[PDB]
């Protein structure tokens, strides 16, 4: 069923007229000081095995060549990325020689049956809270938040409940509850959700503390601490 | 007009000469900005083009330059018979006070030309040298 | 202003340099490395510097023992003058904000006037 | 000066104490009788048509023909929400007329605008008007409230079943708000940049339906032309321009003022007999024809007649017809300097040229002013002229700017050169570096 | 803290009403607040839009884009004189040169007890009758620079 | 569709314009506000090419490539000296107003205004007087402003709007003061507001990360990746 990975890139034994793709711009510069301060000696440039790339200027970048993997856009007099221009077989269309990367699957002759397991109404029961995802670009990712720049966009972690919820639990905006979910119980401040349906309270999902898993789940013990 | 224009070098009495000899449809003409006449000629037919040029009222009697050029790279051909390789040929006419350039194109598997050393003896370490460094063999 | 078009401009490719900036907003370069057993002395990145922070003085004795001491840092090529060069300044004619220089403050530069501004 | 109903269509029902004409002394001397006769007696097609053979041109400046503007609207019924907008803008300077037209007799334009939307089928009718005109507002205002209450506005017209809604958009002060695509931006609520046409705004204009723009003067010829006839408006002047124009000189002049008169008369006509000539002891220099954005002319170029082939010929454009005296005591320099800085000041942004290249031409004329020109400048301006042409811009409002310069340039160039004393210097020393000294 | 008045709001309303687009409406609602307050302050962008729907920016944007909808503060009245070519044959200069002796201020500022605030501005339509002044509503024709004192002092 | 380009005889696509039918050819036209996601909206209008009707025709009229179809027939000259000296003046009113600031630019070397000013082939300065300046927003942590530099191409707005969908940029001021920008200071709230780095021609806005640790394209090594 990943047959179709093989042909998503060619081979390292790939050449454009014998030399490889290079990975830097021919006008690279601070070859012979940027390693100076460890040793005056420069080494050779490392050699690439696994793919057709070389970790040099000594290849090739041209728009006419014969590939689908383009490292990066530059032509003579098109130094922008305006240069992607020369890349293409019509200007916004698609790359020429075709665009990297196939399809695993195609589509099937027949299609899938009607799913009969259709679910019941949502009752809010006495409490228990259903979580209710709140996916953030910035933050619901796990490798992404541990970039130190998302830190001044990362929102708040703020659980998002309803006006009528939070006026029975006697919370308004602001002020900081605790919920406890195996054993841990975390105090996070309320924000005030008037889209939010009655029943539920809103954790955002990826945050610190708080896995993705946790959608779907339920809260017990929410109180204002 | 200026001396840095293109010049197609139809003009050239060598040019008008090779069309009555070798007829008109054995070579082309590449306009360039050499001040030179560029002609591409086959490969058969250069020791008969290398010759007349050398049995000339006021003959070409130098071989200036002889050397080869990769053109596995060039995207740019237009008016130029198809190559992956090719050599020229730079001679002069001191006589004429004129100079000519013989353009041969190869393929990349059929990298040999006949030897120009017996019309030319200083041709011998040019050859060489376009052996050594683009791999084509002179026969 | 650390902006690398000395090291560019060199066909040797034996000048090294990172961009830093200060505060205010003004381009340093964090460090500045010139190989010298490598460099040939041709003046091209002295042609090239748009700022002419980079010069060739009249110096020839640099014979050194070992070639790693030939490799000279920051700390040994800024000094503290103009140079050949007594009075340019490239920040009073870039339109870049630095300090002691607000925006309109350079040369061949009106004042900023702003979009809420009464006059038609 | 006698004003018969017959060779003055406009201004006849003017009041000798320069008070607005309302509903019922209007009415009384022949009102909104071509509006009855145009929405109880004829098919808007025809209307069209009877404009079209009327000859009425655009009144705006242009002279575009407004029977054949108005044809070029779709012909299919799937869209029936149509909009007429009345370019109550004039903000060129030189140009006074619309102000008269609708301070002193507002409900014309009511009929105009109501036989023109009928015409159209236009179920919307908006007159956007700059925000100076504050007592032309008021009138208008009370004139489409006086219609409204008396059958004319609103539903069921004059017992057609002819629905029609008129409303007043006072401006915010721009000059580029003139301009129809601008207008139509502007009436949408955004910042009034132009459009490209095509398309035109007869098939995609106001949020995006079927809208015709048409100026004050054109919307208060129709109404003559409904009542009185075709073949009278035809038969008003022998020129080919048929109607009556607003024309008039203003600045330095005897009596300075606006008269309706036929195409083809003379502009020497205007200034002697009609504005008196020059003030006393003040002579004759040049002359506008058009408001500002119009070429500068001669005193051998007084004796021509005022259409739009005649003054175009003659390097020059009619334009809005209210010519303009420069006495010989007014320093040419400085007048071209002013055109320029309200042409430049008031520049909408979009296109580079205009953007650019108008604040360019306005610092040249401000060293010429000053005597600190530089070689080059001249030839600079030129240049300007050159690419700031038609086609080179996104709209008009370039061409019309550097029409002056080049004029005043071609007419006046000795004043251009006198300004011209220091040499050309655009560098400084820089020390340690050998200046490159081209020849 | 800004916050749009009830007579404003109803007015906004129903210029919306004459529109088929909310958006068509910005410029009068922009001329409305300039009216109530004499000139449109920061949150009355961000009120103007929450009240027609459209973003903010085009709102400043319109806002900026229009000579005559002051988005700095302005003094009592608004003294706006013709600096256009009519006027220039007519004499302008003389007229901006008595009402710079007399207010003391340049074009464009507003004196020190915010009673007038000086302005250039594009041609009035009134050339026949040049030079011209438009004082807040009111036009002044035939203008004379020793007219300027007396012509100031029915603005208090 | 069939049109002639310098003589040449080219087959193109009849509903795309004139300049990216040129542009898919090879053929170098100068261009700004033109983008092939965004649409052509005729604004910085330094597309111009001479176009004629006939194929014997001498005088021509300057058009925009991006504001005229790509119809069958149509005889444009790129290469022609008016078209090349409008295009030039363009580049040189742009030139009047922008910044000596290529150095501490972060765009520099991957500029569209530098390569466009090489491009059409001016490089002599004959403005002397004085140029505008503006002030800068904080935009946030990614994007960083700097207002000197724009050109007035509407590229940002015309993408951030009609296309991003957001609400926080728009185009302010007037004749040859626009703005280009927010309404007040905050970070761009649009989700694809990154885009702007590279659909701005200028060094309006930049990369703030990658301003942080700055080098130029010609030292990145660069490689394709997911
Ligand atoms: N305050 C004023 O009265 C001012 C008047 N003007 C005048 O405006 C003129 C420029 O006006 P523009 O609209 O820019 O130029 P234009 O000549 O392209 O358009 C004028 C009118 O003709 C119509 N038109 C022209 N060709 C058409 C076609 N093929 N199909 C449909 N409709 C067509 C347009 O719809 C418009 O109503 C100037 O020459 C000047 O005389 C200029 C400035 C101020
Ligand atoms: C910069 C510019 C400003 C204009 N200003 C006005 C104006 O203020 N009033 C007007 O009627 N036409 C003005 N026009 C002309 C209009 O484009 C158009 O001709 C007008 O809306 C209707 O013209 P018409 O009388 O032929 O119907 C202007 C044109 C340009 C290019
Ligand atoms: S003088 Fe030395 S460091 Fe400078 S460009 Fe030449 S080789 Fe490089
Ligand atoms: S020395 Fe000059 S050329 Fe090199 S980075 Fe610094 S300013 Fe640029
Ligand atoms: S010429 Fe261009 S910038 Fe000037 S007003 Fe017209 S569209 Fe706007
Ligand atoms: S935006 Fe481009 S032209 Fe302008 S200063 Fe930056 S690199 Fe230079
Ligand atoms: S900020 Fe950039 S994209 Fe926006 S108009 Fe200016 S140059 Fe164009
Ligand atoms: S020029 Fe001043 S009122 Fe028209
Ligand atoms: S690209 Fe055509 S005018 Fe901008």
């Amino acid at each position: 069923e990943l047959a179709g990975i093989k042909d998503a890139a060619p081979d390292a034994t790939f050449r454009i007229r014998g030399q490889k793709l290079a990975r830097e711009p021919h006008r690279y510069s601070g070859r012979t000081a940027m390693r100076a301060n460890i040793s005056v000696h420069e080494p050779r440039q490392p050699q690439d095995i696994d793919t057709m790339f070389t970790f040099s200027m000594e290849g090739n970048n041209q728009p006419t060549a014969h590939r689908s993997q383009v490292p990066f856009a530059w032509a003579p007099g098109w130094n922008s990325p305006q240069a992607w221009n020369k890349f293409q077989d019509e200007v916004g269309g698609k790359l020429r020689f075709g665009d990297p990367g196939v399809r695993l699957f195609e589509t099937s002759e027949n299609g899938l049956d009607y799913f009969t397991s259709v679910p019941a109404r949502f009752q809010p029961q006495d409490g228990k809270w259903r979580i209710a995802p709140y996916y953030h670009l910035f933050g619901s990712d796990e490798l992404s938040q541990r970039a130190p720049v998302f830190q001044s966009r990362m929102p708040q972690p703020y659980i998002k409940l309803n006006p009528a919820d939070a006026a029975k639990l006697g919370v308004n905006a602001g002020t900081r509850v605790s919920f406890s979910y195996d054993g841990n119980t975390v105090t996070l401040p309320v924000e005030i959700a008037e889209g939010l349906t009655a029943g539920q309270v809103g954790l955002p999902m990826g945050m610190s503390g708080i896995a993705p898993v946790l959608a779907g789940a339920h809260l017990e013990d929410l109180k204002e601490a | 007009e200026p001396a840095w224009q293109t010049r197609d070098h139809l003009d050239d009495p060598v040019i008008g000469e090779l069309r009555n000899r070798f007829g008109p449809d054995a070579f082309t003409v590449q306009a360039t900005r050499t001040g030179v006449p560029v002609v591409w000629i086959k490969r058969e037919q250069l020791l008969e083009v290398g010759d007349f040029l050398k049995k000339l009222p006021k003959p070409y009697v130098m071989l200036f330059d002889l050397h080869g050029m990769d053109e596995r790279l060039r995207t740019h051909r237009e008016g130029l018979p198809a190559a992956d390789f090719s050599v020229f040929y730079h001679l002069i006419s001191i006589d004429r006070n004129r100079d000519i350039m013989l353009k041969v194109a190869l393929a990349e598997n059929d990298l040999h030309v006949p030897t120009f050393t017996k019309l030319f003896p200083n041709a011998n370490w040019y050859e060489r040298e376009t052996w050594d460094l683009f791999g084509i063999t002179f026969d | 202003v650390a902006c690398n078009l000395c090291a560019v401009a060199c066909p040797v490719g034996c000048i090294s340099l990172q961009k830093a900036e200060t505060k205010d907003g003004r381009w340093y370069p964090e460090f500045f490395r010139i190989n010298f057993s490598r460099c040939i002395f041709c003046g091209l990145c002295e042609e090239a510097c748009p700022t002419t922070a980079i010069q060739l003085t009249p110096d020839f004795e640099m014979g050194e023992y070992k070639r790693q001491d030939l490799v000279y840092e920051k700390e040994d090529l800024l000094i503290s003058g103009p140079g050949k060069y007594p009075e340019y300044n490239f920040y009073r004619m870039a339109g870049m904000a630095i300090d002691g220089k607000d925006k309109g403050e350079a040369e061949n530069e009106a004042k900023p006037i702003d979009v809420k501004s009464l006059l038609p | 000066i006698i004003r018969t109903p017959e060779t003055h269509p406009l201004t006849w029902r003017l009041r000798d104490d320069k008070q607005p004409v309302w509903l019922d002394e209007y009415r009384s001397k022949n009102g909104y009788e071509g509006a009855r006769k145009a929405l109880t007696g004829l098919s808007p097609d025809e209307i069209v048509n009877q404009v079209k053979d009327a000859g009425l041109k655009g009144r705006g400046g242009a002279g575009f023909s407004t029977g054949l503007k108005w044809s070029l609207m779709p012909k299919d019924e799937s869209m029936n929400i149509r909009y007429l907008l009345c370019n109550a803008d004039e903000m060129e300077p030189g140009t006074y007329k619309d102000r008269l037209l609708m301070e002193q007799l507002p409900h014309l334009l009511v009929e105009g605008m109501l036989i023109s939307a009928f015409a159209l089928k236009a179920y919307r009718g908006y007159i956007f008007l700059r925000g100076e005109y504050i007592e032309a507002a008021v009138n208008l205002r009370r004139a489409i409230a006086e219609a409204t209450e008396a059958g004319l506005l609103g539903k069921n017209i004059m017992g057609t079943g002819f629905d029609f809604e008129l409303f007043v958009h006072t401006g915010a002060g721009r000059y580029i708000c003139g301009e129809e695509t601008a207008l139509i931006n502007s009436l949408e609520g955004r910042r009034a940049n132009p459009r490209s046409k095509p398309p035109f705004p007869a098939t995609s204009g106001a949020w995006g339906k079927p809208t015709c723009v048409n100026n004050v003067e054109t919307l208060c010829n129709v109404p003559a032309i409904l009542a009185n006839g075709v073949e009278w408006y035809q038969n008003i002047s022998k020129s080919k321009d048929a109607g009556t124009k607003l024309m008039g000189f203003s600045g330095r002049v005897k009596n300075p003022g606006l008269w309706e008169l036929p195409f083809g008369t003379t502009a020497r006509e205007i200034l002697e007999d009609y504005a008196g000539g020059m003030r006393d002891g003040l002579k004759f220099k040049a002359w506008q024809p058009g408001g500002a954005g119009t070429d500068f002319l001669t005193e051998a170029h007084l004796d021509l007649p005022m259409e739009f082939e005649s003054i175009g010929k003659a390097g020059s454009r009619l334009g809005t017809a209210l010519a303009m005296a420069v006495d010989h005591e007014i320093n040419m320099v400085s007048l071209v300097r002013n055109l320029e800085e309200f042409f430049a000041r008031e520049s909408c942004g979009w296109c580079t040229p205009c953007r650019d290249g108008l604040p360019w031409s306005v610092k040249i004329l401000r060293a010429l002013e000053r005597g600190e020109g530089q070689p080059g400048d001249i030839e600079t301006l030129e240049q300007l002229c050159r690419f700031l042409g038609p086609g080179k811009t996104f709209c008009a409002h370039a061409p019309g700017a550097v029409e002056p310069l080049q004029s005043a340039i071609k007419y006046f160039r000795e004043e251009f050169e006198a300004g011209i004393k220091q040499p050309f210097s655009n560098t400084h020393l820089i020390n340690g570096i050998q200046p490159n000294l081209l020849k | 803290a800004f916050e749009l008045s009830a007579a404003e709001r109803e007015a906004i309303e129903h210029e919306m009403h004459h529109y088929e687009d909310p958006r068509a409406a910005s410029i009068e609602a922009l001329k409305i607040v300039q009216k109530q307050r004499g000139w449109v302050p920061d949150g009355a962008i961000h009120a103007i839009a929450d009240v027609l729907g459209i973003p903010a920016s085009d709102v400043e944007g319109v806002a900026t884009f229009y000579s005559q909808i002051f988005r700095q503060p302005v003094g009592r009245h608004v003294i706006r004189y013709c600096d256009s070519v009519v006027c220039h044959i007519n004499g302008y200069q003389g007229i901006q040169a008595a009402l710079e002796k007399k207010l003391n201020i340049k074009p464009g500022q507003t004196t020190f007890d915010g009673r007038f605030t000086l302005l250039p501005t594009c041609c009035l339509g009134n050339c026949d009758k040049g030079p011209n002044m438009m004082i807040d509503e009111d036009t002044h024709a035939h203008l004379t620079p020793e007219a300027i004192p007396e012509l100031l002092e029915r603005y208090k | 569709a069939t049109i002639h380009v310098d003589g040449k005889e080219y087959e193109v696509n009849g509903a795309d314009n004139l300049l990216e039918a040129c542009l898919s050819l090879g053929l170098d036209i100068p261009y700004f506000c033109w983008h092939p996601a965004l649409g052509s909206v005729g604004a910085c209008r330094q597309c111009a090419v001479k176009q004629y009707q006939n194929a014997e025709d001498t005088r021509g009229r300057l058009v925009m490539s991006c504001m005229t179809p790509a119809s069958d027939g149509t005889f444009i000259s790129i290469d022609d000296e008016e078209a090349k000296q409008f295009r030039e003046s363009v580049v040189e009113w742009l030139m009047t107003n922008h910044p000596h600031d290529c150095p501490v630019c972060e765009e520099g070397g991957n500029c569209h205004l530098q390569d466009m000013t090489v491009m059409t082939g001016h490089s002599f300065r004959r403005y002397r007087f004085t140029k505008r300046t503006h002030r800068n927003q904080d935009l946030g942590p990614f994007i960083s402003h700097e207002m000197n530099r724009c050109i007035a191409c509407y590229r940002c707005v015309r993408y951030y709007k009609d296309y991003a969908g957001g609400t926080d940029l728009g185009v302010y001021g007037a004749h040859d003061n626009v703005y280009f920008g927010r309404p007040e200071d905050g970070t761009l709230e649009s989700e694809f507001s990154g885009n702007l780095v590279e659909i701005c021609p200028t060094g309006v806005f930049t990369d703030k990360t990658h301003s942080e640790r700055y080098n130029r394209k010609w030292d990145m090594q660069f490689a394709p990746s997911i």
